[PDB]
């Protein structure tokens, strides 16, 4: 699972080599950065409930037709599975924040994304728009390096979906 | 144009207006 | 002004000094001063049209691989076997990637499945001459140019007797592939290191086959698929009534 | 050069070049590439050559580098090798010209008067040149080493 | 591979010397501006897809011949190759920008590239243009981002431009 | 591969949950002690050769049978293999120590190792002992280094020990 | 040439991937660490002269016999080439300090070391003892994280020679 | 370019082998089948104009919102590029019919499809719906083995897009 | 690969003939001198390291520029490459000497070598010189060895020289 | 284990081939040579005791300082392990003599030599000097082809250590 720590260890191992000053300098970055990351994580964690309901709705407001009958934003089960899915994304964003890398996002959401979305007729556009909205609101929950971190990972998901 | 004046790079029997470009200076090395 | 004039080296031309009644000090070193031809290490690799990148460093499935390391191996195998050519996600051998994900095949067998795929036949076999195909198969699977005109005749004769799949297996089951990639290393360019039991002309031929990190063994270049190592130059190094 | 020498004799007698003069220009120019190779090799090893000449010199004459010696001291020795570098350069010029015109105007005519003023012992400069012959000659094929050697022995001759 | 420090070191070594106080402080300044540099690299990474997409839309807006039959961005296979190359070049430009040195760009991407395209029949002038458009948009993003501290990034915007301009020059 | 954070994340995910305030602060503490951790990993790296050498000298001091003909550290080829394994294990222990998790050690080094040695006829009890000696000396170094700020590293010394003890247990 | 910057870029390139938050966190470590590194570099740079003469002598004091006739610490040329060699090591240590990794040491001294030393009858023990001495004196030129950095690289050379 | 003829030749060549009765039997299939294929081709060819306008419109009728301002079915250029794209598909369908295999579709539309559609924000759903409509109308232009052929290739495109 | 017999055979075959009584006795003589040949090859093998070392010491004694920064035998990596090439060439010269034919030397070592060095920036004249020094010392050993029966080895010393001289000529 | 016999068999096997006149000629060399080899072997075998004590001492006489306190030629255990080690070398020399090849030396002393010597701070110079001395004395125990054989293998060890 990709973190700064696992990456430097992987690179050492693959050259049959003890960790050296290059690799320990790298690790210090990840540790120095934890405070901002983890502040973003705590804010995204406690606002999760509303961030999810905000983004879910915004998918319907931007794609009005989704909420008409015969469509995929209609009925309890679609709308339920949607909230859940955005919640999955926010969850892995917090994990990536806490972990010090994109690993959790890469392993649990990015690997396989398109195949799944394509089989199930899920448009990335919705998910990008969910995330664009989450990005708008996270502008006033955080600032400074915690916001930059939150942004880094939200944007990472949007690029994964384009 | 200045083509007539150009072949004046030959100067004289031995007259070159000053300093012969890059000039090696080996004294440091020695 | 004494100090400025005197007390200061000033600007004449450049340069100074070392002379009568005399001299100046900044120390010296006998094997300190850098020789003039003058420079670098790595200029050498990088000078040409850099092949900075190959000295190599193989990538592999260090027992207990992560999905990120596996995806790096898969991307490296596609870059090596197809060069810098774009491969659409629909054109990827999803079955062979799934077998490698499941650990049911090694990196050697994944390379075998990719080299036997119809995509490899369309790009390299159907668009080039049999001699240019052999040059590219040596480039992609072994990371080198061919050593002598005998290797070409043996590979051409095997291809004529046993077909395409047996010719691909002959490179992968070679003791040269096994000795230097093993089972878990992705193929990589080798012709920049003198290797044991080599032929000095392999370096020059592997340079001719490696047009750099932006080149395409791409089968579209108007003329299309040709040849790049000369038959006359190939013949220097050996020529036999094999 | 061979050209300059031939022509000057021609013009001074108010005449076209002789069959002889024409022949030597032809033989000379045929040796062009070879002469250029001889100069290249020696240019390429210049720093090594002066040094080995300089060691050979100070063994044979440790006095020059002694209390009352012209080359006594670190910077009186530095200038001495620089002069040895000068003469090797002129020797490369001579070899590519096929005669001494250039070598002569640049570094032998006036050399007695120059060195007498500086109180430099001339015959030990001649030794420094023999020393360079020995080193330079060990970096050249037999045939090229002889061709080079004539120009070294000329300089040795002119300091006399 | 070189970065801006490694470059200093190679030049020092060719003198046989410890780094000059000149070179030391040039590198101290690079460390001084490194937070800005990280934001600049982050600006590109965070908008890579749009930078390529927007460059693309505009390239074919201008050069409608590329998307006709006979054109080098037709059919889907070729368009995907062209979109892929846009990404590859934007990638190595971002690497150079993290490094403070063009070498990774020149050695791994630009070296041989022009001759590849000519062999392929790919119109290099169109590729150069696609690179110019990526530059416009990329720098746009470097200059106007999400809640970054306000200051002057023009030095870095220039340097990013020269990497885009190297690539363009090398290819056209 | 896991590190201490990644481990937290996997357990959280298996609940379907954002990390517990419990788990958050456990990880905040790991960040709190991370400078000490870096010194501890650095202690091992900086003395790797001596740690292996000293362990070795002492292993063969105790078990003079290994260096007789018939013994598993005889002739030179086998001694080099044994010295190499000492290094490999010390290496994965240092990786675990940077990571705050044993998994890289268990997955890349310890998994199957005992059965390898038994197949080879390598006396596992001797290998376990060589690991115990590396532990003694390695921790020695973690505890008494060059001008590190004075404080308490016992938590980290314990954790390093458990990695040495995992390896020993797994092999014997 | 191995630095934190080149390492993360290498790892991105080899997966065909833009630099992400994992890789930029790593880079911040290298940049945050530059101050201590470069202080060590400046101190080692200006003391070079004496650090070299100190270590050269210590090689003879620890291996007295080297300075007797017929031996390799005798005559101007051996003793000259020794000072030079330790000077090469200190030079690359400063480079590694400034560069943010072991690259300069790996590329210019470690690659090939043993083959060269073995052909020329140069014992690593001398060089280890030169470096052990340099490490003793650098204890009072630096302290804190600059000393740790200096140490990291001196020790790296000693392990390369064992 | 994949046809029955190229496939059997490829398979012979790759075993270094003359074409044998297995391969010639195969070829006879492709030649026996040409009549039905080429009837489908002629019908699809002359109706092209209307098949394209029919499918284009159906994309807007099934996705009404596309034709509102700010959307991708609005303005002359979007609606022009749409007709063109469906026309490309019908063109390659006729080519695949005439060629005796999916080659033309594989090489000119399938290879790269998703990457292109994803960069340009083109939903496969439109294209599937264009093709579903074309399939409805081709029910009454053809019958028997020409219809089966037309269907084979239309369906092939729909699966390529799912 | 050819040896002196194989060479005879190839020339005979090109005539369509059984070996000439001329060629037969030339080969009978090679068998006659073969014990001396074995001692000559053994002289080189038995002193390979010193031959390379001594050549080396002397090469850099003469050409102190190679071991300065900027020089082609600097830093350690390049010196190791240069020492390695000295060994490779001495190795193929010994093979030719066992064979009584230069072909293995020309085909596996000398073919392309000059152009390699020029591409690399390796000064060929210095490499030629290193080969000349190996020759001096190698022949030294061929002529003055441990308790070999006294006789005349000048024919073999010449032939060894021509292999050294081939290599030098080919490279310079 | 490398002998003339194993080498020719290896070469046959690897080409899937019966032994032919080339390979049997080779074997005859090894068998014809056995007499000289085995005479060297018997002489080295019975003089072993003194050859070892002679070489051990010579290591101390050439490196006087080794026998001072705090050094590696001091105390019963170092001096004991030294005699043993030279004895190992002479033992494998006799084995290589008897075996008809370097195999015993390659497998039991050469493979791994440098790694071991480097970890244990054992200088090859000692071992070369032990062997140079053994070579001096073996000059008067043997002559002719037995001496040449003894020399071949002693020199082989000296090159392995340089
Ligand atoms: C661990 C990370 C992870 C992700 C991200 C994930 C996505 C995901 N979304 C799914 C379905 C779904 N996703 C949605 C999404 C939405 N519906 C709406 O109202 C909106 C338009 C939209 C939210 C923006 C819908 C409606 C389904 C049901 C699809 C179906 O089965 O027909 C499914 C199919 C299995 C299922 O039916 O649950 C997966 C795997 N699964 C995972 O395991
Ligand atoms: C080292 C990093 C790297 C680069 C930069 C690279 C370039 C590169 N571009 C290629 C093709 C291509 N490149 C393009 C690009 C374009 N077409 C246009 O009309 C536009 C002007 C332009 C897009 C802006 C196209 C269309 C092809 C396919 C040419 C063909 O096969 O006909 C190929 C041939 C192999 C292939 O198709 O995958 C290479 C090697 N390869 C690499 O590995
Ligand atoms: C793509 C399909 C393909 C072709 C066409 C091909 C030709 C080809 N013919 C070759 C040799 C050869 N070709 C011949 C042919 C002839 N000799 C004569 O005198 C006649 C005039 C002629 C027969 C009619 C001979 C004798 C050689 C061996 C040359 C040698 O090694 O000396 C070789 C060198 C490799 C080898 O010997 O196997 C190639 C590549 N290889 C291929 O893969
Ligand atoms: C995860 C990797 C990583 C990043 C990305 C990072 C960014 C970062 N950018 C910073 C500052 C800044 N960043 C910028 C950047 C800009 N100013 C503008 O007006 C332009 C739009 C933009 C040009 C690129 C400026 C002006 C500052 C404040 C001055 C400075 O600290 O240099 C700071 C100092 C704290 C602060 O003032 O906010 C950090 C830590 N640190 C990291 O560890
Ligand atoms: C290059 C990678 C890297 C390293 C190695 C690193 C080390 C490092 N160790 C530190 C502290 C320290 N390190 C230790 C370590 C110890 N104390 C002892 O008595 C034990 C012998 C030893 C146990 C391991 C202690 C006690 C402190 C002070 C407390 C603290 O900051 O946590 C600090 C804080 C500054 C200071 O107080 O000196 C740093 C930056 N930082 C880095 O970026
Ligand atoms: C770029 C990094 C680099 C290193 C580290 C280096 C080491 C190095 N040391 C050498 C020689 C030497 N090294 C020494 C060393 C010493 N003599 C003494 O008085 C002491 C015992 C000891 C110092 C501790 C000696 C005496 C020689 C001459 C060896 C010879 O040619 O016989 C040589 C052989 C070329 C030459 O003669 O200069 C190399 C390459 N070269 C490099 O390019
Ligand atoms: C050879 C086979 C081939 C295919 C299939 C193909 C598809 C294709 N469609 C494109 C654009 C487009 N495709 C459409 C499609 C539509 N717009 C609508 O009104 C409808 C919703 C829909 C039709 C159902 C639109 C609007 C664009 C413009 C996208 C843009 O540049 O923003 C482009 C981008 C280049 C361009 O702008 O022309 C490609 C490559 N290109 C090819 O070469
Ligand atoms: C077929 C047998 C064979 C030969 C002969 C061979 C030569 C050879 N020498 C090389 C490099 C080299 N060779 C030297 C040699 C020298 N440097 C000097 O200054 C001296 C004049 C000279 C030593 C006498 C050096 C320094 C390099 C490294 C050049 C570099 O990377 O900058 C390389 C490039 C690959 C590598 O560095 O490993 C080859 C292929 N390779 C082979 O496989
Ligand atoms: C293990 C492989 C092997 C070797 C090495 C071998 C050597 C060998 N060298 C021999 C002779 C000899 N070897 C030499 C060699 C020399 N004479 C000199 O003065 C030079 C210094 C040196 C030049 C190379 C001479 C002169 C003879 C005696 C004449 C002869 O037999 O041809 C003999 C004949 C017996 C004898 O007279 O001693 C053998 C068996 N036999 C073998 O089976
Ligand atoms: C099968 C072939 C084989 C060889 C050649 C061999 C060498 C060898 N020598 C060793 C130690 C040793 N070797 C010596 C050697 C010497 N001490 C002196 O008085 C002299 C200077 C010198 C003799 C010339 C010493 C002192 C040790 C003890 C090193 C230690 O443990 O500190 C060890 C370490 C294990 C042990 O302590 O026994 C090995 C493996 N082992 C083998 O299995």
């Amino acid at each position: 699972m990709k973190t700064v720590i696992t990456e430097v260890i992987a690179s050492a191992d693959s050259q049959g080599r003890f960790l050296n000053n290059t690799e320990l300098q790298a690790a210090n970055g990840r540790f120095q950065r934890a405070t901002a990351s983890m502040e973003a994580a705590r804010a995204l964690t406690s606002n999760a409930d509303s961030l999810v309901k905000g983004a879910v709705q915004e998918v319907y407001n931007k794609f009005p037709y989704l909420t008409q009958p015969g469509q995929m934003g209609y009925g309890d089960t679609n709308q339920a599975k949607c909230a859940r899915d955005i919640s999955h994304y926010l969850r892995f964003i917090t994990y990536s924040l806490v972990a010090g890398g994109t690993g959790p996002l890469d392993d649990y959401i990015v690997a396989g994304l398109r195949e799944v979305n394509r089989t199930f007729n899920l448009s990335p556009s919705w998910y990008i728009e969910a995330l664009k909205h989450i990005k708008g609101k996270v502008g006033s929950q955080l600032s400074g390096q915690p916001l930059t971190e939150a942004n880094a990972y939200i944007d990472y998901c949007i690029n994964a979906l384009s | 144009p200045t083509a007539g004046l150009e072949p004046f790079v030959r100067m004289s029997r031995m007259i070159r207006s000053g300093v012969p470009e890059d000039r090696e200076e080996p004294d440091e090395l020695w | 002004a004494r100090e400025l004039t005197v007390t200061p080296v000033s600007a004449r031309r450049t340069t100074s000094p070392t002379a009568p009644t005399a001299p100046a000090m900044p120390l010296a070193g006998y094997y300190s001063r850098p020789a003039p031809r003058a420079t670098a290490d790595g200029d050498a690799q990088t000078k040409l049209g850099i092949t900075a990148v190959a000295p190599a460093q193989a990538v592999e499935l260090r027992p207990n691989f992560g999905e990120t390391e596996l995806q790096a191996v898969i991307r490296a195998t596609y870059k090596q076997l197809f060069g810098n050519t774009y491969i659409l996600e629909a054109d990827r051998v999803v079955q062979a990637e799934s077998l490698l994900r499941n650990g049911s095949i090694n990196v050697r067998e994944f390379v075998r499945l990719l080299a036997k795929s119809e995509l490899y036949k369309e790009r390299f076999f159907h668009c080039t001459s049999n001699n240019r195909f052999i040059e590219l198969t040596f480039k992609h699977l072994l990371g080198r140019a061919p050593y002598n005109q005998s290797e070409f005749v043996e590979h051409l004769d095997r291809y004529q007797k046993s077909g395409y799949d047996a010719e691909i297996d002959s490179y992968i089951d070679s003791d040269e592939y096994r000795r230097v990639f093993g089972e878990n290393t992705v193929p990589y360019f080798r012709g920049f290191k003198y290797q044991t039991g080599q032929a000095a002309g392999v370096f020059e031929r592997t340079l001719k086959l490696y047009g750099g990190d932006a080149d395409s063994d791409t089968n579209r270049n108007r003329q299309g698929q040709l040849r790049q190592v000369d038959p006359q130059e190939l013949l220097r190094s050996g020529r036999g009534i094999v | 050069s061979v050209l300059t020498k031939a022509i000057v004799n021609a013009d001074a007698e108010a005449r076209y070049l002789s069959p002889g003069e024409l022949d030597r220009i032809k033989s000379f120019v045929a040796s062009g590439e070879r002469r250029l190779r001889i100069a290249q090799t020696l240019t390429e090893a210049r720093e090594r050559i002066v040094k080995q000449a300089g060691d050979q010199l100070f063994q044979i004459r440790p006095d020059v580098v002694s209390p009352g010696g012209n080359a006594y001291g670190e910077k009186m020795t530095a200038l001495c090798l620089r002069d040895l570098d000068y003469y090797l350069r002129l020797v490369t010029y001579g070899i590519v010209a096929g005669d001494v015109t250039p070598i002569e105007e640049i570094g032998i005519i006036g050399v007695k008067e120059m060195y007498n003023s500086l109180q430099t012992p001339i015959p030990a400069v001649a030794e420094g040149v023999r020393a360079m012959k020995n080193v330079a000659t060990s970096l050249l094929s037999g045939d090229d080493a002889a061709e080079a050697g004539f120009y070294f022995d000329y300089l040795v001759g002119a300091m006399q | 591979m070189q970065d801006a420090f490694t470059k200093a070191i190679v030049a020092a070594d060719l003198r046989g010397s410890f780094l000059s106080e000149q070179e030391l402080n040039q590198l101290t300044n690079l460390v001084k501006e490194s937070n800005k540099r990280l934001d600049a690299v982050n600006a590109i990474t965070g908008n890579a897809a749009e930078i390529i997409s927007d460059a693309a839309h505009k390239l074919f807006a201008e050069q409608t011949d590329l998307i006709r039959p006979g054109g080098n961005a037709y059919p889907n296979r070729r368009m995907a190759a062209c979109l892929r190359d846009m990404e590859i070049i934007l990638r190595y430009v971002s690497y150079a920008l993290l490094a403070g040195d063009a070498s990774v760009l020149e050695d791994r991407c630009l070296n041989g590239l022009k001759e590849t395209y000519v062999a392929l029949g790919t119109p290099t002038r169109s590729v150069a243009r696609a690179v110019q458009l990526m530059k416009e948009t990329a720098i746009g993003y470097v200059n106007s981002p999400s809640g970054v501290t306000r200051g002057d990034c023009s030095a870095l915007v220039n340097e990013a431009a020269t990497y885009f301009d190297k690539a363009a020059a090398s290819i056209a």
